[PDB]
């Protein structure tokens, strides 16, 4: 047996400007076993409308998933995206950091 | 494609 | 450029909750064409790629024949690991296959690769020569004197050689437009202060495609050792990295960060300017 925690970032598809639709991505990946818990949040909430990919798995048979929704970001808007996985003793929650 | 042949159980 | 053609497969045990979860996907470089997912409604092999779309029904009623297959062999191979092993039925363990071709810059073989995992790691894979096997522990000298007598690596080898290859070809003329394409890195990099005698540059490269990259932070001309995240999907075909050094508040031009890309005429130096 082998355990990987995952690596997450969360992202936009273009760079973000209030008022203009985009995408909000959340990248997970180096993972194993492939189980995973992936939800976008907003303002704590969870988002219904997400899309994943199919997975997939790197040279190093670690797993990785892409998980997106569209979505019109705005000043007040809070995003986040909520990871869990055997690896976690807790489920990890990562904002959306727009200032990078 | 995918491989038709060489796919055997182990 | 060189080009390759991949087929993963994944599958996974589900203890006490019935058939296993398989799942298989096809790219030919970074570029995913198609997908079968075993709990999908369609329950054959489908399209993810506009170029993949024109093969006609033999191909895909073909494709689909032969997924179901891999999903076949894979269902039985979970249970006949678990009795290599002796593993309790407690447990969900996953099954990984691999196997592909790569391609020179003029479109013919370079290599082909057949590799299997079980949990996680290396359980057998055939060798470079495509005439071996390369087992990882005494569990997995049985199924390499099982695919030896049976002589599995020169039908993989027939495969590899040939039939990868010509659909590989294949594809890559089908879909010239989006894979024989170099889309070159948008670059730029931003400035923010840490504390008050230090500040965190980040050197950026969005829209890229292919996925190969490499960005290097150089102090004075010296490499540097920085954050590196791994390259991204952006969701529409191309690819995003950055790459982070913390410096001296006011050392700033000292720095500079190298991006290289197949997509890039020469490499590109940035510099916080
Ligand atoms: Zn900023």
């Amino acid at each position: 047996m082998i355990q990987r925690t995952p690596k997450i970032q969360v992202y936009s598809r273009h760079p973000a400007e209030n008022g203009k639709s985009n995408f909000l991505n959340c990248y997970v990946s180096g993972f194993h076993p492939s189980d995973i818990e992936v939800d976008l949040l907003k303002n704590g909430e969870r988002i219904e409308k997400v899309e994943h990919s199919d997975l997939s798995f790197s040279k190093d048979w670690s797993f990785y998933l892409l998980y997106y929704t569209e979505f019109t970001p705005t000043e007040k808007d809070e995003y986040a995206c909520r990871v869990n996985h055997v690896t976690l003793s807790q489920p990890k929650i990562v904002k959306w950091d727009r200032d990078m | 494609e995918l491989a038709g042949i060489g796919i055997l159980t182990v | 450029g060189s080009h390759s053609m991949r087929y993963f497969f994944t599958s996974v045990s589900r203890p006490g909750r019935g058939e296993p979860r398989f799942i298989a996907v096809g790219y030919v470089d970074d570029t995913q064409f198609v997908r079968f997912d075993s709990d999908a409604a369609s329950q054959r092999m489908e399209p993810r790629a506009p170029w993949i779309e024109q093969e006609g029904p033999e191909y895909w009623d073909g494709e689909t024949r032969k997924v179901k297959a891999h999903s076949q062999t894979h269902r039985v191979d979970l249970g006949t690991l678990r009795g290599y092993y002796n593993q309790s039925e407690a447990g969900s363990h996953t099954v990984q296959r691999m196997y592909g071709c790569d391609v020179g810059s003029d479109w013919r073989f370079l290599r082909g690769y057949h590799q299997y995992a079980y949990d996680g790691k290396d359980y057998i894979a055939l060798k470079e020569d495509l005439r071996s096997w390369t087992a990882a522990d005494m569990a997995a000298q049985t199924t390499k004197h099982k695919w030896e007598a049976a002589h599995v690596a020169e039908q993989l080898r027939a495969y590899l050689e040939g039939t990868c290859v010509e659909w590989l070809r294949r594809y890559l003329e089908n879909g010239k437009e989006t894979l024989q394409r170099t889309d070159a890195p948008k670059t730029h990099m931003t400035h923010h202060a840490v504390s008050d005698h230090e500040a965190t540059l980040r050197c950026w490269a969005l829209s890229f495609y292919p996925a190969e990259i490499t960005l290097t932070w150089q102090r004075d001309g010296e490499d540097q050792t920085t954050e590196l995240v791994e390259t991204r999907p952006a969701g529409d075909g191309t690819f995003q990295k950055w790459a982070a050094v913390v410096v001296p508040s006011g050392q700033e031009q000292r720095y500079t960060c190298h991006v290289q890309h197949e997509g890039l005429p020469k490499p590109l130096t940035l510099r916080w300017e």
